[PDB]
């Protein structure tokens, strides 16, 4: 049922009906890496 | 080949008097330029040498798709014109390996999967070991 | 459209100070006290040396307190910094020298200003 | 590219190149300590053979005139070996096992992608490996 | 703090994929099986940054979170 | 080319590449895709 | 001139070096380049913060952000500084305003002051013989316009005002 309440929920975002046709990021850790040979 | 003006007649290029080609050694080309029959080329070796005439420009005609069979009968003619033409016929075997494809009367074209031995193909009551075996499903 | 006597001084350079070569002259050799220590080092740029040699000679000041009096009584002014660059460095003893050595200080502040002030610079310089 | 050919007796995350084609890709190997005593073996045998390498990025073309004056190999460059078993491709992600003819046996025509880094294989291995779709 | 106690599986891969590449490339180790057993162990000299779809951040660091 | 870029944000909330919010709570109650199965209830179905 | 300002700058590590190995790594690259938007660099003196070390999207490089301050040494024009007499030719003069050098115009130079080929070093002199410019002295000369040559910048040294000429 999740993939029927995606395409029901794409055409009908705008109010009304209509046709077809990495967020994150990585920080070095320096004060672990002091330590560790 | 074809007179025009750059012209090209079929010769055998030497290596540092003609331009742009392949390690591509001239061994196979007679005197003219073209391979005698039973003569084996391997992959990419040169069967027609023709140059464009410019020093020279380098017009190979290669062994396409490498398949290392014998050269098995050459004829030269002319043209619907009046220039010398060539005609050349490599020949190969192609013994069935892993993957050549099989059909019989009946529909269902199959590939071919391993190769056992006779040694290992099921024998009868009588020594008949099957040259095919299909699947049930 | 910019030029130092017509005083673009952009936001790039609005935060800005002056630095005499007496003021440089006791933050190079700081600079080289790091050189010092961790020593045998691979040494400090060329372009540096060439202002080694350039701080060197043309220290007007000397004592730790006349480098500081002489900027901090040209802080008490309101004269720009990079007309002061000439007030302590070029060094116009007198009011018409200074308007001459500054020619775009017309249209200012009062000869009287620019005599007695100066004046007062010139007591407390560390000649040699 | 070349045909598909079926074969149970691999696990299934797991492709049958053959050296005909295995001995053209390339997967660009960085030198570590675990393998600067491993490479220098693949960079003496060039081209010739199949275990062999083809570019040394220090970019010498390793397959003609080899010049041994410039067969070093220090840490931190680029080798260019052909291919070995257990190294990761494309359709989710195969893993190559080498069974000399010309098919690709697969577990059950195509193509083959081989990516280039050790950070485009590990999205493979932790996301699209063929038991993880 | 909004955001999941736990790694999900994309982060596991840009961790290994990129902490693997740090240590071919001559880092102290503290390639690709050898940062399986770090994160496994937890050691590793990484802090995740996550966005939040304001334009917001949270920096979490490896063993403040659960992995899998 | 309708859904290219519809993701779950780490609101988990489902946004796209027009960052519109799609669904508060993704497939209405935030539970996963490949980690539910069938089972049944036992007090909606017997009498009374 | 000397002024003592922020630079934002971000440093390149290679994973060779996994703090203080980026601040000796900082002194190396970009002290003394030649900037068209703030000149020589001379020195830093304060740096404000060690910023967050960004992964980028592969190649392995880490990116330190670090704020800093320096004394910056830009040409300025319309700037008269006392500098140092090394060269006198009648095409110009070629002396160095500390490690930044200078040319002083044919336009700008004095037709009063004619060429001395009398002292060991050319220079340019008096008829009264008591005005003879000599080795290290002091010249002053207007920035009038920054002429870079060889991505560097020598300056234009003016002799057409005021006290301008040798002291």
């Amino acid at each position: 049922y999740r993939h029927l309440a995606l395409l029901c929920d794409t055409m009908t975002c705008r109010g009304h009906l209509m046709a077809i046709t990495g967020c994150f990021d990585l920080l070095l850790d320096a004060e672990k890496c002091k330590y560790g040979m | 080949e074809s007179k025009k003006d750059q012209e090209e007649v079929f010769e055998k290029p030497t290596r540092e008097t003609c331009q742009g080609m392949r390690h591509a050694i001239y061994d196979k080309l007679d005197d003219d330029g073209l391979i005698a029959p039973g003569v084996r080329v391997s992959g990419d070796d040169v069967i027609i040498g023709k140059t464009v005439t410019l020093t020279k420009r380098d017009c190979s005609t290669f062994l396409r798709t490498s398949e290392t069979g014998i050269v098995d009968q050459v004829m030269v003619t002319l043209n619907q014109e009046g220039y010398k033409f060539c005609k050349i016929r490599v020949r190969s075997v192609r013994i069935p390996q892993i993957g050549d494809k099989f059909a019989s009367r009946h529909g269902q074209k199959g590939t071919c999967g391993i190769q056992y031995r006779q040694e290992d193909m099921p024998f009868t009551c009588e020594g008949i070991t099957p040259d095919i075996i299909i699947n049930p499903h | 459209e910019e030029d130092a006597s017509q005083l673009i001084f952009p936001k790039e350079f609005e935060t800005a100070e002056t630095l005499l070569n007496s003021e440089v002259h006791m933050l190079l050799e700081h600079r080289k006290q790091q050189n010092e220590s961790a020593e045998d080092e691979q040494e400090l740029s060329e372009v540096f040396m060439k202002t080694l040699n350039y701080t060197a000679r043309f220290s007007r000041f000397k004592n730790r307190e006349t480098i500081a009096s002489v900027r901090s009584l040209l802080l008490q002014k309101k004269l720009h910094k990079f007309e002061l660059a000439c007030l302590a460095n070029l060094c116009p003893e007198t009011a018409e020298e200074s308007k001459a050595l500054i020619p775009s200080l017309e249209g200012r502040f009062e000869d009287e200003e620019l005599q007695q002030i100066l004046d007062d610079i010139q007591t407390k310089r560390s000649f040699q | 590219r070349t045909v598909i050919t079926p074969d149970p007796n691999l696990s299934i995350d797991q492709v049958g190149v053959p050296r005909s084609i295995a001995a053209n890709m390339t997967f660009a190997e960085i030198v570590t300590p675990f393998n600067i005593d491993r490479l220098q073996e693949l960079v003496r045998r060039g081209n010739s053979q199949y275990p062999g390498a083809k570019y040394i990025i220090r970019r010498i073309d390793l397959r003609f005139h080899p010049k041994p004056s410039d067969l070093h190999l220090q840490t931190g460059y680029k080798v260019e070996r052909h291919m070995c078993d257990g190294d990761i491709v494309i359709f989710m992600g195969h893993r190559v096992r080498i069974l000399p003819w010309s098919t690709f046996r697969l577990n059950l025509e195509m193509n083959l992608h081989l990516p280039q880094s050790l950070e485009t294989r590990a999205e493979i291995q932790e996301l699209a490996m063929v038991p993880r779709m | 703090r909004i955001t999941t106690p736990y790694m999900t599986k994309y982060e596991r891969a840009r961790v290994l994929g990129t902490r693997a590449l740090q240590i071919a490339m001559c880092a102290p180790v503290m390639p690709l099986l050898i940062a399986m057993k770090e994160l496994k162990a937890r050691k590793i000299p990484i802090i995740i940054r996550r966005y939040l779809p304001d334009g917001s951040y949270e920096d979490w660091g490896v063993d403040e979170l659960i992995i899998t | 080319k309708s859904m290219e870029s519809v993701m779950v944000k780490y609101d988990a909330t489902v946004r796209n590449s027009i960052n519109q919010v799609v669904q508060l709570r993704y497939g209405e109650d935030g539970l996963a895709g490949e980690s539910v199965e069938f089972q049944n209830l036992a007090t909606l179905k017997p009498s009374n | 001139m000397f002024y003592h300002i922020s630079l934002e700058h971000e440093i390149l590590l290679h994973p060779r070096y996994f703090l203080n190995t980026v601040k000796q790594k900082l002194f190396t690259e970009v002290e003394g380049t030649c900037t068209g938007k703030y000149g020589f660099v001379i020195a830093v003196t304060t740096i404000d913060n060690i910023g967050a070390g960004v992964i980028q999207p592969g190649r392995g490089f880490v990116l330190y952000p670090v704020k800093y301050k320096a004394i910056v040494f830009r040409p300025f024009k319309g700037e008269v500084v006392d500098a140092v007499v090394t060269q006198v030719n009648k095409v110009g003069l070629f002396t160095e305003i500390g490690p930044m050098s200078c040319f002083i115009s044919r336009h700008s130079i004095p037709s009063e002051m004619e060429f001395d080929p009398n002292s060991n070093p050319p220079c340019y002199k008096t008829m009264d013989e008591d005005i003879v410019i000599q080795q290290d002295d002091e010249i002053r000369l207007k920035i009038v316009g920054t002429r870079v040559d060889k991505n560097d910048i020598f300056a234009i040294g003016s002799l057409m005002d005021d006290y301008l000429g040798l002291v």
